[PDB]
């Protein structure tokens, strides 16, 4: 709402036994002030949990206290614009005749092309499992050259889903048992995922744990299951879809020398570095997009053209033979749970 | 800190300063902070001797004890408070003061309680900055800002420290309008 | 220049004079983050011989 | 409200951490994955690292054979459908989280996959909440919150 | 489960404190097991990946 500020902010109540409800209030079995007040947390040790288990006594006074916390969460909205200028005599002494529409649908494409461009890079930003394919520890360690490089495998997909499914992220879709048809198969995936048009040479080749191929392809499914759009396949348990427009970070991998076997590299400052690709998977209640006056929807442009003429004259132009047209719009996210996105870092073939 | 002392025999718990002296009979029952560290205005002297007594064996006192048997009934403990009393700001330094360049402006606390010798100190935050430039010469527990101007705008601190060490502060935005 | 509609971060806007603050620096959403009830796969495989 | 909330399901979580711990210790027929004869020789490194090896389950089985364990699930004998396969899963086990990408990537007797996962047999199989499919004999549960000793 | 809770107020004033503003939730319940054939439970150890 107006008048309100420019930022949202939530609650989350974090469960009593998490590893994240620290709290003074706490009374071991004996009546003993424990630091903690989280019983054992989460914790999956054995030991812990039997130490610190609610005993108590037939004559129970005062022992085994427990407290809460709350955690809040916050996100905020940035403003964007941009427009263009022409003359009248580009408009009356033209071969073309609507060169006003040609521009402005060139223009609202841009804007909106820019909107979802925005949207993808907070996407990028904010996530929570950021997993790193190969053997890379930072990206600049993202390599595509030594001993060990890093391109997506089998495993490294293997671990997102096993990432995914510990934080408690739901799944998207159900498995798919077989048809009918013959030369089809089962696939068993039940997460989404996002990868560019760049990996999918690469990811067309991943040989499984025992050297088989490991993405079937949508052909060997369509029968006995739902197509989503931008399907190419499916691998372990993520129901690929191919984005056109994925952004990828461009040098901010590691050195790049000759014995490149052929991965992609730019150039920043000079000596080259390898590109760094994302494989992202969204959950379902990760994020929200506060629209500002925007009614229902995420964004909403205003349009302010301004024809040359009566409307424009002023003492910087006694004349008025120029005019303008801008596009303008509020835009920012809410990422409320921030532990269902993932993204698996790599490099992509040439 | 304040030790707590009970005496079973007359059922008092004499709450003593840190550096006090167990009275006659008196076994230590234990000490306790009286401003409580975490939340300081929620507790009194009361809840601190409650829960000291709350695990002292009935029976004996000095013996510690639990639910079963142990000091409950506050209803017949007399708790009699022999501790420096908490230092208290009666008087704090006015939150905002408006002048112009030239008007006088006065910053006034008065702090009651803690040891007697109650030493005062003031320190001056400038507008946007972070360290408390110290005002030197001011112990008085009253800063006469006379003929102010445009720089000596911006937050003022005090820290009335009694003999022992506990410290109470105030601050006052002072803001003054200047003119070309 | 009056501006600055929203100094969440310590950024006092102009209408604001000394010791002034806005009054409403966000929106707070009822709808709290809430964890679920874990996933129970013992409990239920368990039998009663009354005491 | 939200207070009671947690509480309740503190009370609940911690019960059944309970009596995850109770029937672990409480272990009658206990092995050892590996060269490994009590847990303070079990390792990771050398020439015999504890890992769960086809070998190792089929030793469980029949030692749940000869202790006349009985058999809970049966077996699926196949489906109409494609790219399907049979089932020889009996005996219901359950894992943690940390040991599933171990048994992913478990060869059996021939140097192959065996870890038929629950989108080959969904026709014909009933399967039951958190399965991730059957090696052998035993058809596999994941535990979210399955106990561990550190 | 076995849940009492006395909410501020009357319920909880007492003489140990005579304005009653200091509320109160307890759960409590039992448990044990009975393990009659202990030799159909069969636990195994190991190490897993990292």
């Amino acid at each position: 709402p107006k008048n309100m500020g420019k930022t949202i902010k939530v609650y989350e109540y974090v469960p009593l036994l998490d590893d994240r409800n620290i709290n003074d209030q706490g009374i071991d079995a004996n009546g003993a002030h424990i630091v903690n007040g989280n019983l054992y947390g989460s914790s999956k040790d054995i030991g812990t949990i039997t130490s610190k288990l609610p005993l108590l006594t037939e004559n129970g006074g005062r022992v085994n206290r427990v407290g809460f916390t709350r955690l809040s969460r916050e996100g905020s909205i940035h403003k964007f614009g941009f427009f263009y200028e022409f003359t009248q005599e580009s408009l009356d002494f033209d071969s073309d005749d609507q060169l006003k529409e040609h521009l402005s649908r060139e223009l609202m494409n841009g804007a909106v092309q820019i909107t979802e461009a925005v949207l993808q890079k907070d996407l990028l930003a904010a996530a929570g499992t950021v997993l790193y394919a190969g053997a890379a520890t930072s990206d600049a360690t993202i390599t595509g050259e030594g001993s060990t490089p890093s391109v997506i495998t089998y495993k490294n997909l293997m671990r997102l889903d096993a990432i995914l499914t510990d934080n408690r992220t739901p799944t998207q879709t159900t498995i798919i048992t077989g048809s009918r048809l013959v030369d089809t198969k089962v696939i068993g995936g039940t997460r989404v995922m996002y990868v560019g048009s760049e990996l999918v040479p690469d990811l067309k080749a991943m040989k499984d744990l025992f050297g088989n191929k490991a993405f079937i392809e949508i052909q060997h499914y369509g029968d006995a299951g739902t197509l989503m759009n931008g399907e190419i396949g499916t691998i372990d348990k993520f129901r690929i879809i191919q984005v056109p427009e994925m952004l990828h970070w461009a040098g901010a991998g590691a050195a790049a020398t000759d014995a490149n076997p052929g991965y992609r590299t730019s150039t920043v400052n000079g000596t080259e570095h390898y590109d760094v690709y994302p494989v992202l998977v969204v959950g379902d209640d990760s994020f929200t997009t506060i629209g500002f006056q925007t009614d229902g929807k995420s964004v909403k442009f205003n349009v302010m053209t301004k024809m040359p003429g009566k409307e424009t004259a002023d003492r910087n132009d006694p004349y008025g033979e120029t005019g303008f047209s801008s596009i303008k719009w509020y835009y920012g996210i809410l990422v409320k749970r921030p532990e269902r996105i993932a993204v698996m870092k790599a490099v992509a073939p040439l | 800190e304040l030790k707590v002392a009970f005496n079973k025999d007359t059922y008092v718990a004499t709450v003593l300063d840190a550096s006090g002296s167990v009275p006659s009979g008196s076994v230590n029952v234990g000490t306790f902070f009286h401003p409580d560290e975490t939340y300081p205005d929620s507790y009194v002297i009361y809840h601190g001797v409650r829960e000291l007594l709350y695990k002292r064996s009935e029976v004996d006192p000095a013996q510690p004890g639990f639910w079963p048997e142990n000091i409950t009934n506050m209803q017949a403990v007399t708790i009699d408070n022999k501790a420096t009393a908490r230092l208290v700001l009666n008087t704090s330094l006015p939150r905002v003061v408006s002048t112009i360049e030239g008007g006088k402006v006065t910053l006034s606390v008065v702090a009651l309680g803690g040891k007697a010798p109650l030493k005062y100190k003031w320190e001056f935050r400038a507008p946007n900055a972070s360290t408390w430039t110290a005002v030197s010469g001011q112990t008085t527990a009253n800063l006469v800002l006379d003929n102010i101007d445009a720089d000596k705008a911006g937050e003022y601190k005090v820290t009335v420290t009694d003999a022992a060490g506990t410290s109470v502060d105030s601050t006052a935005l002072v803001a003054v309008g200047a003119y070309p | 220049m009056l501006n600055y509609n929203a100094p969440i971060d310590g950024q006092k806007s102009s209408i604001d004079g000394a010791g002034s603050d806005q009054m409403n620096t966000f929106y707070w959403l009822k709808k709290a983050i809430i964890q679920a009830r874990k996933d129970q796969y013992f409990m239920p495989l368990a039998s009663v011989t009354n005491m």
